[PDB]
């Protein structure tokens, strides 16, 4: 019966990372004043099967790798992360009702580094080495920031429980007294998923995007649904954590369906931030994190200390 | 078997030391460390610790090891005997403790060792609404004073002493 | 138009709404109808324990109430 | 490097140390440990040549292993005693793993492998620091676990650190090593008696520091870290040769100077517990540290070694050196033998 | 006493042997320093949560600031002995033999 | 337990994954293809380390929501304030000594 | 050492609550206001003998004290009490701010007729 | 060199994480909290050398209670016997022993 | 003081957002009255048992039901 | 806002332990009955047990003291199954 719902949060998590790529595709392609695809099935919708089925079945691409086992253990844990970031999400009940999902969410966001410095190991190019680098340096910047914000929330909410960031608020959502912290963290974990405008390895300001040059990398398309679930994942995280719902405990589906929609109209903000900007260049981003957001955080992370002392506003421990 | 589970995740434990500790390369030593560093916040897992094992994941795994392996792929060229072979040596070494451990349930190296599950030493009352261990963790702020003190005093001078030495001048 | 975006966006939706209706009527199921029992602190283990014990066949959800006293 | 960054970093190699010494508990301990070592790290990358990092390289990977062996040692006392007050160790096992981590933060043989390779890798100052400063917290805490010291193990490596601190200075022409090897033989003497007399332990410290604070000083006022280069100071600054013949003459143990004073109060505290053969010992093989010591005053004071021409610009020129407290050290490191019973203010 | 400890400990020295006996790599030296730490973090919160001793629990995170911090400056020299170099043998430090 | 039943299940998943990626196009024979130390930058490193230190700083951050219900609550907003005191005056060190540039 | 000295079985024999932890929970105010005084003596009992067989003659009024105090309800309010107790028992936290209109009744019968 | 700056000064720099019997936060026993008192209560002011020799009781119980060595190595024994017996087959499970009979509370 | 702020407010303003809120955060809990509602707040939490004492015969102050008028009140906190 | 409604989770918060608190001194008195009831089970089936074993004190105290020294985890469930070892074991641990 717990195999059901393991499989039941898994299984769905995957055809959303399908139907992501198409609406990804249609949203960008009606900002950008055309249409995505709506040939392959009706309004587009076998685009995401014909697709896999066509990555599924093409070759291996040219090179061999330096290092088979961590060519087989980068994607491996890039698709395990991917999926064990979803069980304490509350959304009203967690799989895992653990007293840290918070915490454990931070971890395991942690551990996702591992499959891009893996994979640039595992590539024979050392230009791909010097790209997965700089993509590990962005990666490692922007946590610091997802760390001392989100420990500034919790600050607000009495644990690092998930569950209790529905109860904390139950009278106003969290991003009325944590705005700055809201903005931030949500360009911080754009930042995160190597996400436009900050997508530096998919783009330019790059050694190794450059058109005929060598580097075996791993199917692409296991990277590719492990960063979509990535990006879903942390936009139903910033869904509990700043606009959490309106919750009846004899009715869940209520909250689930007002949860879904706001995580929806976040990740579609995702996608119509990627449609709207240029890309920062390497130096740049490292600049906004190290010298925009970290002294700012700082500073809201002094503010959120002393706030609930000097209102006596301390949430409860339980 | 599964009263023996803390044990189990410790025999892993060190296979995983006697693998990288053979040392075959950085790259493979830092895996083998990384997958110790797992399975020993397992351990730490099983007795209660779910903050400090979260902070194995957190700071080890997720700051100090992903440095070394940057550092290492920064200082190693990408692309044997004395390995393997110290490598079944630790092994070996281990498995035989193991199953003297295990036939007599009891052993002495340097200490003598109980050989029965390390289930059966635990408590057997509650913390009632709250975690012993987090709240002597939070004791930090309030009984840690001078701690705080000499901890930010040395992680400060870290930052200004990395700063002079990777400097060059 | 821009409404054709809505069938994915709709197929999308029906895929996040699955695992938390899933999983709460999973736990409701599993434990009596009710909502699964949130053991975070020693305390409300050993009342869950308690209740299984207490129930008579090892189920911490099958509640005694006064009907259980003479 | 800058004068403020300076002050801050040796403030906390100080800091280190104070907290090593006044701390009850064993984390602190190590916390003064690893403090002293994070911030003396740059005091020996000070001029940036490859020496001072494979220095500080070597001097890094062993004080790292005796700080991880000290930690291990704490926790088999957490283990056997559940507790964390710095006084007896409640495990002989324990007891070996600190006086082994103590031993090779000191540079005791056989753990003394380092010591002259860091000492001669970094500069003259940096290396008065090593080998003064960084001797007071490890005897602190053997000053403070002797109750639960093997007495084997430590007069081990007592007999072995002077054996072999005498035997590495006789090969000897730089000056660096020379006072490594010196210091080994030192410490030596210092655990030596510490399980008899701990006091004498401390008198012979600090006579210690003051003499290798006058032999560095003196080394720092003529720039001179060879045998060779020291020859040229009787045409230099000859009030220098005279210093430097003294302090090496105090240094060797004789009488009447204060360099006799450790090494006869600690023949005299080890003769009254009954031990003849190890004092003895002790003190013949001080004999080849007085042998290096000898011709180092040779080559010095006793004789004019052949300088050369550019000297005679060096004449015109005065040292404009804070020599801080040379005076003073020298006076100390000398006639300090008829203040000999001054040593009861360290009971 | 208990079984775990057995193990723990015998990682550490594991470590140890590792970390005493080199064969080319500095970094691999620091892995091997890094597992000692490792082994000395789980030992000392089995110890700490096994005995109920409360304000220990706050022990095992200042021993991992205080090591991760001492990696830092361990890896900071490892790369100015890289960038002399070249690489980061251990058998290229030997010019303090004479 | 029920956790380590999950993340079995998410690695066997992952595994079944990346194991089809791989062996699912080996059927289609193909045509068999006989046709045909890195530099290092200070900055990187220095951000890395730069990271590791306040990722420990950022440790010592971690039990705030659990140390404001204390009931010295002085000691502990002193505490806390100068904590996260030293983590920015170690990003004004960073900062003002060069440290972060041309890695801004 | 000594022979550690333990109750026999017939010590241990009293008329257990057993109630699940929802009923104890949704009683737990009225019991801590009506059933004050065998609970202090046996937690006074209990913390200065510091030995749970010194205690055992405390335990037994504190479980024969709490099942008057359940009969005393069942006699008299028996359906508000199940009712604020199911709904009560339905929160996997067992929130008592979910269910203030069955304290309300529960607490109104309380009132009148105890 | 044991300069004790704290006493002298009045300042409990690191005394109250030094024993399991000191204050805790939120008045949290150690599980060997009364040993570890009686051992202290016994050895305090005599000095090491009185302490190991007349306060050995209280610091053996101590230590038995902090590491169980005697006792994990008397259920141990009784554990062996118990299987010898069960192999043997001349000594039967109680069901209380095995799960039939309703626990107590 | 005036143009240096206005100087320092067009080319650097999250810095001085920055060290405002830093500022504020600092100098705040120090002038706010509800300040001494928290430590009331915390130390009013019950997370032990309130161990009973025994009755010697001179404890005016110490209730005898935790309904008595004498003892320690949370009033301040029901109505604030 | 979250001013108000911290208050009133703080207010929730010494509800929700004072019915705690109330019910511990029950729960004092079951948890000694039930330690009781597993100590005297063990010390029988000891006593049953341990009779070819010469020199065998049954119920002999590991420690000096005749303080009563709260039961260790193998001391109550030694004699047990395994299902109900790890039940008391490793259950709130692997709690969900
Ligand atoms: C108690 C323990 C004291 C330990 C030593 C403390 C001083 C040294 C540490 C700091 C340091 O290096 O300062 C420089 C240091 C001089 O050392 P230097 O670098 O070799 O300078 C040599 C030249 O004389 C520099 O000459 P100058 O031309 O630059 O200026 C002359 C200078 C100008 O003087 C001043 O400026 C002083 C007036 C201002 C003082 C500070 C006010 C703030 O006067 C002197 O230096 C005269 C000599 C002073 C005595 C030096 C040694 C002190 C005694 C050490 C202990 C001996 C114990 C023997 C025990 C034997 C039995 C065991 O000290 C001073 O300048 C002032 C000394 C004051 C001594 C007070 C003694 C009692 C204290 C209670
Ligand atoms: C959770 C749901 C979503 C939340 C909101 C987010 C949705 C909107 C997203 C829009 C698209 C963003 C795409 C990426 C953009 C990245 C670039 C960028 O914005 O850089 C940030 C820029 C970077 O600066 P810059 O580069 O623009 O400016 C130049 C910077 N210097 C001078 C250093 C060269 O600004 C920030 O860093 C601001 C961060 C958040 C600010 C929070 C303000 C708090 C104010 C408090 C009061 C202040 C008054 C004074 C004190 C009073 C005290 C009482
Ligand atoms: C679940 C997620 C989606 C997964 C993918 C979608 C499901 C379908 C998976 C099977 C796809 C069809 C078989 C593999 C592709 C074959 C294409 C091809 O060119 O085959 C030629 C190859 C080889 O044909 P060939 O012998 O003519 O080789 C041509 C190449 N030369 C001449 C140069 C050597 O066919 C096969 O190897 C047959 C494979 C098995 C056929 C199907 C059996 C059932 C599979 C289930
Ligand atoms: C730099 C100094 C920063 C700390 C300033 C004082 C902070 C504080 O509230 O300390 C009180 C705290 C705690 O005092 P307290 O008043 O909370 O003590 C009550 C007792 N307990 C802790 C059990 C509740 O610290 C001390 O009193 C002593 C430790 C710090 C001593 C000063 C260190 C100076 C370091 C200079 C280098
Ligand atoms: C949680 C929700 C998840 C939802 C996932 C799916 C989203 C999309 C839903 C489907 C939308 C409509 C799809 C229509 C596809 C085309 C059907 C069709 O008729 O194709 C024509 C083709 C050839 O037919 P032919 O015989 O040549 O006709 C000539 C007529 N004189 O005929 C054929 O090719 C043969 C028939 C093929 C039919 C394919 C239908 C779609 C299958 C998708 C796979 C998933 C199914 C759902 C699983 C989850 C729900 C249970
Ligand atoms: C390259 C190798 C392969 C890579 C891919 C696979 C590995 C990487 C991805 C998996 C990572 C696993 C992380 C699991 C632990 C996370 C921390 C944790 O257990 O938190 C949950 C919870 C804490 O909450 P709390 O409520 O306080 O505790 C329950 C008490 N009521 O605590 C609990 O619920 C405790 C439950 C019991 C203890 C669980 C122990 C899990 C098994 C041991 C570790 C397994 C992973 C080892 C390898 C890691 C990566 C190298
Ligand atoms: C139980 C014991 C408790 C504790 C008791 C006290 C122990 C005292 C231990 C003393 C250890 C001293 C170590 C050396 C000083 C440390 C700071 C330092 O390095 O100062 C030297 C300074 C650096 O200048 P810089 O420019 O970097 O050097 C290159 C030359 N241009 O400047 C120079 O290089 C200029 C050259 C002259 C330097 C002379 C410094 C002498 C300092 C020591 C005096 C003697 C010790 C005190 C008296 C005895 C105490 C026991
Ligand atoms: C008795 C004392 C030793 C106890 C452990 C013995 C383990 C087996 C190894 C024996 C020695 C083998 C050897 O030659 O090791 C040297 C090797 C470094 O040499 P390398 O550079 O790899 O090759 C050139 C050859 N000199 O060094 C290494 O390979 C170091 C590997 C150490 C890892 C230890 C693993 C656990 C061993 C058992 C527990 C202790
Ligand atoms: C007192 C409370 C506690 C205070 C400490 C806590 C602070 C929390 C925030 C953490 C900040 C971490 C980083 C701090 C670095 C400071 C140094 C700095 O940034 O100087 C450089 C800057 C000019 O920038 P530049 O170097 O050119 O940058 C490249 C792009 N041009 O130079 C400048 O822009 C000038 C910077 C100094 C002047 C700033 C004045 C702000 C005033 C705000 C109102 C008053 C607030 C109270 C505090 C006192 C401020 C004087």
């Amino acid at each position: 019966m717990f195999m059901i719902n393991v499989l039941t949060l898994i299984i769905p998590i995957l055809l959303a990372v399908a139907f992501l790529t198409l609406v990804e595709r249609k949203v960008l392609g009606y900002m950008q004043f055309r249409k995505g695809p709506n040939v392959v099935g009706p309004y587009g919708l076998l685009q995401p099967i014909a697709d896999a089925i066509k990555l599924f079945i093409k070759e291996p691409l040219r090179p061999a790798t330096s290092s088979i086992s961590m060519f087989i253990l980068a994607p491996i844990l890039a698709l395990t992360l991917a999926l064990t970031m979803w069980i304490p999400l509350p959304m009203p009940y967690p799989l895992i009702n653990m007293n840290l999902g918070v915490l454990f969410m931070l971890a395991m966001s942690s551990l996702a580094v591992y499959s891009i410095l893996w994979s640039g190991w595992a590539s024979n190019s050392k230009y791909a080495l010097i790209g997965a680098l700089r993509a590990v340096a962005q990666t490692i910047s922007y946590e610091v920031t997802l760390a001392i914000i989100l420990l500034s929330v919790l600050l607000m909410n009495g644990s690092f429980t998930l569950s209790t960031l529905i109860i904390t608020q139950e009278q106003v959502w969290l991003i009325f007294p944590a705005w700055p912290l809201a903005m931030m963290w949500f360009i911080s974990t754009l930042a995160e998923t190597n996400r436009a405008p900050f997508d530096l390895t998919e783009g330019e300001s790059e050694l190794v995007s450059g058109f005929n040059v060598e580097y075996a990398a791993g199917p692409f398309a296991l990277f590719f649904m492990a960063e979509y679930a990535n990006i879903i994942m942390m936009n139903i995280f910033t869904t509990t954590l700043f606009l959490g719902a309106f919750h009846n405990p004899y009715m869940p589906e209520l909250y689930t369906i007002n949860f879904t929609i706001k995580s929806l109209l976040l990740s579609i903000t995702f996608l119509w931030i990627r449609a709207s900007y240029p890309r920062f260049r390497y130096d740049q981003l490292m600049h906004l994190l190290w010298k925009n957001f970290l002294p700012l955080t700082l500073a809201l992370c002094m503010w959120h200390v002393s706030l609930p002392i000097l209102l006596s506003s301390i949430p409860p421990q339980t | 078997m599964m009263t023996y589970i803390v044990f189990i995740l410790s025999i892993i434990f060190v296979m995983g030391f006697v693998g990288f500790s053979s040392k075959p390369s950085p790259i493979y030593g830092g895996l083998g460390l990384i997958v110790s560093g797992g399975v020993g916040c397992g351990i730490v897992l099983n007795f209660g610790g779910s903050f400090l094992g979260l902070m194995v994941f957190l700071i080890y795994l997720g700051g100090m090891m992903v440095v070394f392996g940057y550092t290492t792929a920064m200082a190693t060229e990408q692309y044997n005997k004395v390995v393997l072979g110290t490598f079944i040596t630790g092994l070996l070494m281990e498995f035989l403790m193991v199953y003297y451990v295990l036939k007599d349930k009891e052993v002495e190296i340097v200490f003598k060792f109980n050989g029965m599950g390390d289930w059966v030493i635990y408590d057997t009352g509650d913390s009632g609404f709250f975690s012993e261990e987090a709240m002597g963790i939070a004791a930090l702020y309030s009984y840690g004073t001078w701690l705080v003190i000499v901890t930010g005093w040395s992680l400060l001078i870290g930052v200004v002493v990395i700063m002079e030495i990777t400097r060059g001048n | 138009m821009w409404f054709e975006v809505l069938p994915g966006i709709a197929v999308m939706g029906v895929c996040l709404f699955i695992p938390g209706m899933a999983t709460a009527r999973i736990h409701r199921f599993s434990n009596g109808g009710r909502e699964k029992r949130v053991a975070h602190y020693s305390y409300q283990w050993y009342l869950m324990e308690r209740d299984r014990r207490v129930s008579g066949v090892n189920r911490y959800y099958v509640s005694k109430g006064l009907e259980n006293i003479d | 490097m800058n004068p403020i960054i300076l002050i801050i970093i040796l403030m906390t190699v100080m800091l280190g140390t104070i907290i090593v010494m006044i701390s009850t508990h064993w984390l602190l301990i190590w916390i003064g440990f690893e403090m002293n070592m994070l911030a003396i790290i740059p005091i020996m990358m000070k001029k940036h040549n490859p020496r001072a990092t494979e220095a500080s390289t070597k001097y890094f990977l062993t004080q790292s292993t005796a700080s991880m062996l000290l930690m291990m040692a704490i926790i088999i006392n957490l283990m056997f005693s559940g507790q964390w007050t710095v006084m007896k160790l409640f495990n002989p096992m324990a007891s070996m793993l600190m006086t082994m981590a103590l031993a090779m933060k000191l540079g005791m043989a056989p753990f003394h492998f380092w010591v002259p390779e860091v000492t001669q890798g970094i500069p003259l100052s940096s290396g008065l620091i090593l080998l003064t400063w960084q001797k007071l917290a490890p005897m602190s805490v053997l000053y403070q676990i002797l109750p639960s010291i093997n007495l084997d193990l430590i007069l081990t490596l007592s007999i072995l650190s002077i054996t072999i601190g005498g035997w590495g200075g006789l090969n000897q022409t730089q000056l660096r090593k020379i006072m490594a090897y010196s210091s080994i033989a030192h410490m030596g003497w210092m655990t030596a008696v510490l399980l008899y007399n701990p006091t004498m332990t401390l008198l012979n410290l600090i006579i210690y520091i003051i003499m290798t604070s006058t032999m560095f000083t003196l080394f720092m006022a003529n720039s001179t870290t060879t045998t060779l280069s020291l020859s040229h100071t009787w045409n230099k600054a000859p009030i220098m040769t005279i210093l430097v013949l003294i302090t090496l003459l105090s240094m060797g143990g004789l009488p009447p100077l204060s360099g006799f004073m450790p090494k006869w109060m600690i023949i005299q505290e080890m003769t009254k517990n009954d031990s003849i053969i190890l004092p003895t010992l002790m003190a013949i093989t001080a004999l080849l540290n007085l042998y290096f010591y000898m011709r180092l005053t040779y080559s010095t004071a006793l004789t004019m070694f052949p300088s050369t021409n550019n000297m005679k610009m060096k004449w015109q020129f005065p040292t404009t050196k804070r020599m801080t407290l040379l005076p003073t050290m020298t006076v100390l490191s000398t006639m300090l033998l008829p203040l000999t019973p001054i040593l009861s203010i360290l009971e | 006493m208990s079984l775990v400890y057995m193990n723990i400990m015998m990682a550490f020295t594991v470590s140890l042997t590792g970390l005493l006996m080199y064969r080319s790599h500095l970094m691999s030296s620091l892995l091997c320093l890094e597992g000692m730490m490792l082994s000395l973090f789980i030992l000392a919160t089995l110890m700490i949560l096994n005995s109920h001793f409360t304000l220990a629990s706050m022990m095992p995170i200042i021993l991992l600031v205080f090591a991760a911090c001492e990696a830092a400056l361990g890896l900071s020299l490892l790369v100015m002995v890289s960038n002399t170099y070249g690489t980061d043998y251990v058998q290229n430090l030997n010019l303090l033999q004479c | 337990m029920n956790l380590m039943i999950t993340l079995l299940t998410n690695f066997t998943l992952a595994t079944l994954l990346v194991t089809i990626a791989f062996w699912l196009p080996q059927l289609n024979v193909y045509s068999e293809k006989t046709s045909p130390r890195l530099p290092f930058s200070m900055k990187f490193f220095l951000v890395a380390i730069t990271f590791l230190l306040f990722d420990l700083e950022i440790a010592l951050l971690l039990p705030l929501p659990w140390a404001s219900q204390t009931t010295n609550l002085n000691t502990m907003l002193t505490m806390a304030l100068l904590l996260i005191f030293l983590l920015a005056v170690s990003l004004a060190y960073e900062w003002t000594q060069k440290g972060l540039e041309w890695t801004e | 050492p000594g022979i550690v000295e333990l109750p026999s079985l017939e010590d241990l024999k009293v008329q257990e609550v057993k109630v699940s932890s929802s009923v104890l929970k949704a009683a737990a105010h009225h019991y801590g206001a009506q059933c004050d005084k065998p609970n202090k003596e046996f937690m006074l009992c209990r913390w200065e003998e510091k030995d749970p067989r010194r205690c055992l003659e405390e335990g037994k009024l504190v479980n024969q004290c709490a099942l008057e105090f359940f009969r005393q309800i069942k006699r008299h309010c028996a359906e508000p009490f199940t009712e604020y107790w199911t709904c009560i028992d339905y929160s996997g936290l067992q929130l008592f701010r979910r269910c203030r209109k069955e304290q309300a009744q529960f607490d109104k019968c309380v009132l009148d007729k105890l | 060199p044991f300069f004790d700056v704290q006493k002298k000064l009045g300042v409990d720099l690191d005394h109250w994480m030094t024993i399991q019997s000191a204050e805790q936060p939120h008045r949290i026993p150690a599980r060997c909290h009364a040993f570890e008192k009686e051992w202290i209560e016994c050895a305090h002011g005599i000095g090491s050398i009185r302490a190991e020799k007349e306060c050995k009781i209280e610091f053996e119980d101590f230590r038995e209670c902090l590491l169980r060595q005697k006792t994990m190595k008397r259920l141990n024994a009784i554990k062996r016997q118990r299987d010898k017996l069960i192999k043997e087959g001349k000594y039967t499970p109680p069901p209380h022993h095995s799960g039939q009979e309703d626990l107590r509370p | 003081v005036a143009a240096f702020l206005k100087n320092v407010w067009a080319k650097e303003p999250v810095l001085v957002a920055s060290f405002a809120i830093a500022g504020l955060a600092v100098i705040l809990p120090t002038l706010s009255p509800y300040t001494k509602y928290s430590l009331m707040i915390n130390r009013a939490t019950p997370y032990n048992y309130p161990v009973p004492l025994r009755d010697d015969g001179n404890m005016p102050d110490v209730p005898s039901h935790p309904q008595d008028p004498q003892g320690p009140s949370l009033e301040w906190l029901k109505r604030l | 806002s979250m001013m108000r409604w911290n208050r009133e989770r703080r207010r929730l918060q010494i509800e929700d332990f004072e019915a705690r608190i109330a019910l511990m001194p029950l729960l004092q008195a079951e948890k000694d009955r039930r330690v009781l009831q597993m100590l005297r089970e063990n010390l029988e089936e000891e006593a049953t047990i341990m009779k070819d074993v010469p020199g065998w004190k049954v119920g002999e105290s590991v420690f000096h003291t005749t303080r009563w020294v709260t039961p260790m985890m193998g001391e109550l469930y030694g004699l047990r199954t395994g299902e109900e070892i790890l039940s008391s074991t490793y259950g709130f641990i692997w709690y969900t």
